RNA sequence: GCUCAACGGAUAAAAGGUACUCCGGGGAUAACAGGCUGAUACCGCCCAAGAGUUCAUAUCGACGGCGGUGUUUGGCACCUCGAUGUCGGCUCAUCACAUCCUGGGGCUGAAGUAGGUCCCAAGGGUAUGGCUGUUCGCCAUUUAAAGUGGUACGCGAGCUGGGUUUAGAACGUCGUGAGACAGUUCGGUCCCUAUCUGCCGUGGGCGCUGGAGAACUGAGGGGGGCUGCUCCUAGUACGAGAGGACCGGAGUGGACGCAUCACUGGUGUUCGGGUUGUCAUGCCAAUGGCACUGCCCGGUAGCUAAAUGCGGAAGAGAUAAGUGCUGAAAGCAUCUAAGCACGAAACUUGCCCCGAGAUGAGUUCUCCCUGACCCUUUAAGGGUCCUGAAGGAACGUUGAAGACGACGACGUUGAUAGGCCGGGUGUGUAAGCGCAGCGAUGCGUUGAGCUAACCGGUACUAAUGAACCGUGAGGCUUAACCU
RNA sequence: AAUUCCUUGUCGGGUAAGUUCCGACCUGCACGAAUGGCGUAAUGAUGGCCAGGCUGUCUCCACCCGAGACUCAGUGAAAU
RNA sequence: ACACAGGUGGUCAGGUAGAGAAUACCAAGGCGCUUGAGAGAACUCGGGUGAAGGAACUAGGCAAAAUGGUGCCGUAACUUC
RNA sequence: GCUCGCCGGAAGACCAAGGGUUCCUGUCCAACGUUAAUCGGGGCAGGGUGAGUCGACCCCUAAGGCGAGGCCGAAAGGCG
RNA sequence: AGGACCGAACCGACUAAUGUUGAAAAAUUAGCGGAUGACUUGUGGCUGGGGGUGAAAGGCCAAUCAAACCGGGAGAUAGCU
């Protein structure tokens, strides 16, 4: 029984969900709209957007705890050159999530995760 | 771990009582593109609530 | 919590180093003891000479114990080592005439008071 | 009480195994032998007989000499 | 001219082993279990010689007699040899009363304490270990007690495989030998995804007579029902003492159960740190990957037990054995025949839970719909148009709810989830820089940094304008009324 | 006694308690001398027994992590 | 019998730690094992940790746990030395 | 294409055995592939294997086989 | 020096769990014994059914062994189903 827990488990161990949703949060920074299941669209928000709030303090300290977060260079080098003064203003909720139908492959609900200031 | 005598076409036919399909109920018009979606779904040429959400 | 089978310390000048409890007294289906509960022992181990031979069977009274007692604050004194001092079968009164270690509150009634009477540090 | 050993199902249903535990005394037999207890009991019985009369004439040849 | 005697003579002439086994067959025929029976067994009962200081019946009861149970060992061979798979343990049980404990009694050769034996009573309870494959048994220490039995000697399509009961081997013994042995000893494959009944949960469908939302009564069913020790009455009753109570009251325990996480803890691969090896981030620094979470150290929420709260009861009604009262039949006696009173953990209530599919489908409160037409075969008839209520359902955000369904909260008139903000908590003084040190490092910045699920906030994101379903005043016969 | 029926022999030790074990006894059902007797250091995935450490084997189970189960989409067996 | 957790002889042998062709992480090089997606019940399988006790379990310490490396000190009965 | 994970005395490279066109390219998706497939070791079409030195053949013999004559055996044949 | 010790490849299979219409008509996983020898392995050759071969279990002799396999006698016979 799960009273009161929080976080899903996607049939994946704990490496393995550690290792994807850095490679997927380093994917929704970099071109800012991405394709993806609805379970884990919604575990992504978790993930990214501590990634935002980290980014609205441009300090060394936080350019280290970033790339502890996605180890890619060129994520931290737009989280707080581009995305940290874009959502510098709100009050979190930085993502939007979009339903899109079903997939061909395995009928899995699919599902757009974006960012919110993009077009 | 197994039958002794063969299930009639009848007791076989009314295990699949609640086999039968749910048909969905609302089909959202949406009120720019005027294209058909799910309800709480982008459109297929990616509009939701009049917004262009997303383009092709 | 002293169940059967266990190893205890000796609290006492009775002449018993290490001694195993082999039941533990005051109801049917009884599993364990606390403190102030008696238990029937046997002797593992003794001193040459003393009041106690090994391999008798006689009583004890529990005065310490590892999983500990609970006050009526949810304040709780562990210590770190089961202890137990010896007793007489029938008139269930103590062997030794010095306690050895702390003892605990619970311990003093109209039964123990000779017990607390004679231990250095009782908490 | 089932008797003990080889043998087959047999001996591990039936009992035929009799012990008869004498009260004044507390000379016991455990005679298993057969597969029938009757020939088992009375050749208990037989044996208890031969362990008392063969424990008074025991007892009076130590206080006889 | 044959004891061809196995005497209607298989040939003049003929022994064994198989656990290495094989085939044809049989429940025509054994081992297991069922059945029939009840010799035996177990339990009652009848007579009472005696034992019991005397006194058959306080307690045992010879010699014999009559039954019960199916319960031991059997008997018979009816069921199964085109398979009914096996002892003991484990795990669940479940019923019986011929009661081990607790409860109520009668008698006692019952002073008291404590026993004895019988009667009523099945409600709950009815140890852990040593030995042995053990059932059984003995033993240790307990306990209020460590009951007797039924259920394929309960339970292997639940588990175990020690014993037996295959193939290997050896000993003793028997055989000339193959081999043999209810003789031991070492080793030795236990298969099956549940159709049906069953059971535990939990839904869908319609019904309940217009529809819908709620709150209910309770026909019934289930759970529950254990008990010690100390103290007071009182060292009083009782007793030569020794010893030591009834009745009643109080505490505090054991086992069990229900609940819960505040407490002490457990876990906490989603939190923080220490650390080894190696690889990588251009290198130093810092981090990260992998090595069972690399190995550890702590630990939030949650869940949990060892944690701590509560529980059994009291009462009432009717009773069993029992004790009576009045009281005849039967001028007396008599507990009963009339009449009446007490009398147990049993029975019915009382206590919690389920419960109107209780089709005998109940009750109460609230809400909602007051259109036109036709058609023929006038009927609880069929069609068309208009209409679409209360409400529900879907979808979405979801939950201390959940396998799925269901249930619950929420959907912008919004705190429903994530985020964000503040705190809490956990780890224990982050990085960068500065100094001290030859350097490892230490000190300062600094109880710092990080911090999951927690707590309090906040519309930042996602919970859409809708649409779909469900409709249009609800049958008939009596009756009470109503003007 | 890898052998003893009676047999859990008896006595001692070990254990609170030991049908196993080890030491004696000899009443050897039915040991016994190359179908070898009695010893025997080393060796054994060898049989039996005890002690120490250690521990979910257990008292008495809890929690956690993954793979199934479970739901959805696709394919789609079997004994009977 | 299959695009099958089996089996199939020989040759080449890089880095760091290590005695090593153990083993961990790597290079050259090659792969992600040809149904997925959710959910985070019972139960099973493979693992992790455990308060107090520590063989009470059991046919039996079965299984797990634990011990584990190098250098040095030290080491008993018995013995065929 | 960018990350991530895995093996690395192998899950790498190359022989022999064995297989026998699976290689490569264009094309195709009915069947085959435990799902789908534009993909394939699948269908259809075309292409591809170049040796004085490598391997075989060759020369040499081992076990062992055949065996002129020969010895033996009813025949077949056996031994040499 | 060694039918010597520890231990990978290599050969074997001691316990346990899984698996038992399996991934597999005997394997997997973690431990396990030998590992310079009475070792192992390749390629070829030989021994043939009452015969072979056997460090001996009636073992192995192409998933078959108290007498293989395939063809025939052969439509054996069957008081049995
Ligand atoms: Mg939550
Ligand atoms: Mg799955
Ligand atoms: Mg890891
Ligand atoms: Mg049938
Ligand atoms: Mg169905
Ligand atoms: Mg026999
Ligand atoms: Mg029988
Ligand atoms: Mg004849
Ligand atoms: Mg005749
Ligand atoms: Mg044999
Ligand atoms: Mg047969
Ligand atoms: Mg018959
Ligand atoms: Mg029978
Ligand atoms: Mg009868
Ligand atoms: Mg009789
Ligand atoms: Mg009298
Ligand atoms: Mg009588
Ligand atoms: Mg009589
Ligand atoms: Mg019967
Ligand atoms: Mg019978
Ligand atoms: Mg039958
Ligand atoms: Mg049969
Ligand atoms: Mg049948
Ligand atoms: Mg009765
Ligand atoms: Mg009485
Ligand atoms: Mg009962
Ligand atoms: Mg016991
Ligand atoms: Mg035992
Ligand atoms: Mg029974
Ligand atoms: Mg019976
Ligand atoms: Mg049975
Ligand atoms: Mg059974
Ligand atoms: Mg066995
Ligand atoms: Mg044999
Ligand atoms: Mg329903
Ligand atoms: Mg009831
Ligand atoms: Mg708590
Ligand atoms: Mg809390
Ligand atoms: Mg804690
Ligand atoms: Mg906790
Ligand atoms: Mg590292
Ligand atoms: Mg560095
Ligand atoms: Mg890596
Ligand atoms: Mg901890
Ligand atoms: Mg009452
Ligand atoms: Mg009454
Ligand atoms: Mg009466
Ligand atoms: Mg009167
Ligand atoms: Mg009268
Ligand atoms: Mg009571
Ligand atoms: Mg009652
Ligand atoms: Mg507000
Ligand atoms: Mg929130
Ligand atoms: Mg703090
Ligand atoms: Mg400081
Ligand atoms: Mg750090
Ligand atoms: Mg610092
Ligand atoms: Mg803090
Ligand atoms: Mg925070
Ligand atoms: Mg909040
Ligand atoms: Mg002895
Ligand atoms: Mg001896
Ligand atoms: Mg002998
Ligand atoms: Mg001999
Ligand atoms: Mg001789
Ligand atoms: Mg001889
Ligand atoms: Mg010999
Ligand atoms: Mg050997
Ligand atoms: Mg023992
Ligand atoms: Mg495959
Ligand atoms: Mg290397
Ligand atoms: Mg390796
Ligand atoms: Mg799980
Ligand atoms: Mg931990
Ligand atoms: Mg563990
Ligand atoms: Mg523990
Ligand atoms: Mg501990
Ligand atoms: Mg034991
Ligand atoms: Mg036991
Ligand atoms: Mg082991
Ligand atoms: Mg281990
Ligand atoms: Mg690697
Ligand atoms: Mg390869
Ligand atoms: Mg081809
Ligand atoms: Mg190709
Ligand atoms: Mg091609
Ligand atoms: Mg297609
Ligand atoms: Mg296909
Ligand atoms: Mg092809
Ligand atoms: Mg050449
Ligand atoms: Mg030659
Ligand atoms: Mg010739
Ligand atoms: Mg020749
Ligand atoms: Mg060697
Ligand atoms: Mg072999
Ligand atoms: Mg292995
Ligand atoms: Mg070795
Ligand atoms: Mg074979
Ligand atoms: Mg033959
Ligand atoms: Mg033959
Ligand atoms: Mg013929
Ligand atoms: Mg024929």
């Amino acid at each position: 029984m799960r009273h009161r827990k929080s976080g899903r488990q996607l049939n994946r161990n704990s490496s393995h969900r550690q290792a994807m949703f850095r490679n997927m949060a380093g994917s929704l920074v970099r071109h800012e709209i991405i394709k993806t299941t609805l379970p884990k669209a919604k575990e992504l928000r978790r993930v990214v957007e501590p990634l935002i709030t980290l980014a609205k303090t441009d300090s060394v300290a936080n350019r280290r705890l970033a790339f502890a977060r996605t180890r890619d260079n060129e994520i931290v080098a737009k989280l707080f050159n581009e995305l940290g003064p874009r959502f510098a203003s709100r009050a979190g909720g930085y993502t939007r999530i979009l339903k899109c139908g079903f997939r061909a492959g395995d009928n899995a609900p699919m599902a757009y995760i974006e960012l919110v200031d993009r077009s | 771990a197994v039958q002794q005598n063969k299930p009639t076409r009848s007791k076989r036919g009314m295990r699949r009582s609640h086999d039968a399909l749910t048909a969905v109920t609302s089909l959202s018009v949406d009120k720019t593109s005027g294209e058909k979606h799910l309800r709480h779904h982008i459109t297929a040429d990616g509009y939701y609530r009049g917004r262009k959400v997303i383009a092709k | 919590m002293i169940q059967e089978q266990t190893m205890l310390n000796v609290a006492d000048n009775s002449g018993a180093r290490r001694v195993m409890c082999i039941k533990v007294l005051g109801g049917s289906h009884r599993r364990y003891a606390g403190v102030g509960d008696i238990i029937k022992i046997t002797i593992k181990e003794a001193i040459p000479r003393g009041k106690v031979k090994k391999g008798d069977v006689l009583k004890a009274v529990v005065v310490r114990t590892k999983k500990g007692v609970r006050r009526p604050d949810g304040s709780v004194i562990r210590f770190d080592g089961n202890a137990c001092v010896l007793l007489n079968n029938n008139s269930e009164q103590p062997i030794g005439t010095r306690i050895f270690g702390p003892v605990t509150r619970e311990l003093r009634s109209e039964k123990f008071m000779k017990i607390i009477s004679l231990a250095p540090e009782v908490l | 009480f089932r008797s003990s050993g080889a043998g087959g199902q047999h001996v591990n249903t039936t009992d035929s195994a009799i012990r008869i535990t004498h009260l004044p005394t507390g000379i016991v037999v455990e005679c298993q032998d057969e597969r029938s207890q009757h020939k088992n009991k009375a050749k208990a019985l037989s044996v208890l007989g031969a362990r008392i009369h063969a424990a008074e004439m025991a007892k009076r040849q130590q206080a006889e000499a």
